[PDB]
């Protein structure tokens, strides 16, 4: 679906980085997998993860407050389930 | 009398760690066992005179009581084998014989000098414990456990002396709590621990 | 060093000597 | 046993997966570059004429390997480095390497 | 490669001593001065507490760990039980006399005068409390020579030098002990010149 990246490196003015950035959100959508923010045309995951930088919903930046919001999120389930414990042993 | 049965017999003790680090191992085998939260004062008839010692556990199984921290909870570990707690290399095998040996000799002095030390050894104590608990932050990253993938006896010993951590006045400081704190999530709710506390010990909790 | 691993070597030299 | 399943399972392993055509005296770095497999029947590894000026490959019994980037950022570095179409200008110099020969 | 920081004096490397020439280790030891080695083995003893072993990948500190290591590694002969009711007998036999007789033997060294007659008879009486009991196995309670009796043979050794012996009763049915565990080429070729001296033999 993607013969070139000539476009989805104009938001990331590097191609070292496009291969970085893009290697690391491709993996979400493999490993403990999310959700292709992109609507996918029976594509791979590495191609589809080339189709969001191009639209800027994907960059160095988005991809760490999109996930350290729920890295304490989940630590927002740490102490709210920590009630669990809290009302557990009392 | 007391070994009458095949049944065990343990005069534990509801407070003294020696009953909760020997419980732990004492359940997790999953072995029909009777507890006697016992004090020292005042035990049972039983723990006074067939215990020539009388220390605190004190087990019992059909031919004497074995009375120690470490010949008890050797003696299950050897003798009922599944699941296992201690490896297979005795070159891997007896240092986790060691830790057990530089935390009884180690932080066990904290922990009876925080009984009855003065009120800066308190923290003095609290001082070179709570720090030095932070001078052993990395070794969990690499290893789930105390550098051992299955559950062994050398956690076993931590612990029952990490579940009393703030009954005696502690709490965490610095950075890369979150890598031993994140690791008390994976130790202190088990089978093994969650039905073998004693709810004495568990108030110290909120 | 030199590459798409030059990236990470940036962060491997600002560790030593650092936190 | 060959059964006419895998033939349906084989070909969608390689939806996107760029391999590695690659010569034999590698003399400057247009001597490797991706392409994307398409299942031919046979036992020749076509390729676009385009490109055979790069290699410096006549069609006269010169082969060529083929590797296969394994891993997940190893087929986006065939992808967005290395691929045939980001290569439209030697490196020694701006003239283009792709012209119509 | 297999060191040993061993005292040439004291019980507890003498405890050692009798293990590794038991099951025929080929070791190398380096002494202490009387009983404090260099401050150079700190670096791989923080402990500074003799004996340690050294052997390529491994650092011990204890009569125990170091003892039993070597049994639990250099299979026969064998210096335990076979079946798990019967280790905690000697597991915990030995815990007794490391417990109870060793600390009890401070006082009569590292005890003034007075103090040294305060553990040397009320020990005495237990000397002989199991002396009648020889008359059941050659060894302490075993037919042959095992780990138990490891904390005993440097013990004994030790009786001339401390001021205890033997007079009457308590040698009738013991120093067949003695005259039996004493000849052992293991007890035999594991005497030293400074250790010799605490006695005749
Ligand atoms: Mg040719």
């Amino acid at each position: 679906a993607r013969v070139t990246v000539q476009d989805a490196v104009e938001k990331i003015g590097n191609r070292f980085d496009l291969v970085l950035v893009a290697a690391r959100r491709a993996r979400q959508m493999q490993v403990g997998g999310k959700d292709p923010l992109v609507p996918e045309e029976n594509d791979k995951t590495t191609v589809i993860a080339l189709r969001e930088i191009e639209e800027g919903l994907i960059n160095n930046q988005i991809l760490d407050v999109r996930e350290r919001q729920e890295q304490q999120e989940q630590e927002a389930a740490e102490l709210q389930a920590v009630t669990a414990i809290a009302e557990g042993r009392r | 009398a007391a070994n009458k049965r095949s049944v065990m017999t343990l005069f534990s003790g509801p407070t003294d760690i020696y009953s909760h680090q020997v419980r732990i191992v004492l359940a997790e085998k999953g072995v029909s066992f009777e507890i006697e939260h016992v004090e020292k004062d005042n035990p049972p008839q039983d723990l006074i005179d067939l215990n020539p010692n009388q220390s605190v556990p004190t087990l019992v199984d059909r031919e004497l009581t074995l009375w120690e921290s470490r010949i008890i909870m050797e003696y299950l570990d050897e003798r009922f084998p599944h699941p296992p707690l201690m490896p297979v290399y005795p070159v891997a095998r007896g240092e986790s014989r060691l830790y057990m040996h530089r935390i009884e000799k180690d932080w066990y002095t904290l922990m009876n000098t925080i009984i009855n030390g003065s009120a800066s050894e308190a923290d003095a104590a609290r001082k070179q414990l709570r720090e030095e608990l932070l001078a052993i932050a990395p070794v969990f990253g690499q290893k789930p456990y105390f550098l051992s993938d299955e559950f062994s006896l050398v956690d076993c010993y931590l612990a029952p002396l990490l579940w009393r951590l703030p009954q005696l006045g502690i709490e965490f400081s610095g950075p890369g709590a979150k890598e031993l704190k994140g690791y008390m999530t994976r130790v202190f709710e088990r089978d093994s621990f969650l039905a073998s506390l004693t709810e004495a010990e568990r108030e110290m909790r909120l | 060093p030199a590459g798409t691993g030059y990236a990470y070597h940036q962060d491997r030299m600002r560790r030593r000597a650092a936190g | 046993r060959e059964e006419a399943v895998v033939w349906d399972i084989l070909d969608e392993v390689i939806r996107e997966h760029p391999v590695l055509l690659n010569r034999a005296p590698t003399l400057h770095r247009l001597g490797i570059q991706a392409f994307e497999p398409v299942l031919i029947e046979g036992k020749a590894i076509q390729l676009h004429p385009l490109v055979c000026a790069a290699y410096n490959a006549d069609f006269d019994g010169d082969q060529m390997a083929v590797h296969v980037p394994l891993t997940l950022e190893a087929q986006l570095e065939a992808r967005a480095l290395m691929m045939s179409t980001n290569n439209i200008l030697s490196p020694a110099n701006g003239e283009p390497i792709i012209v119509p020969s």
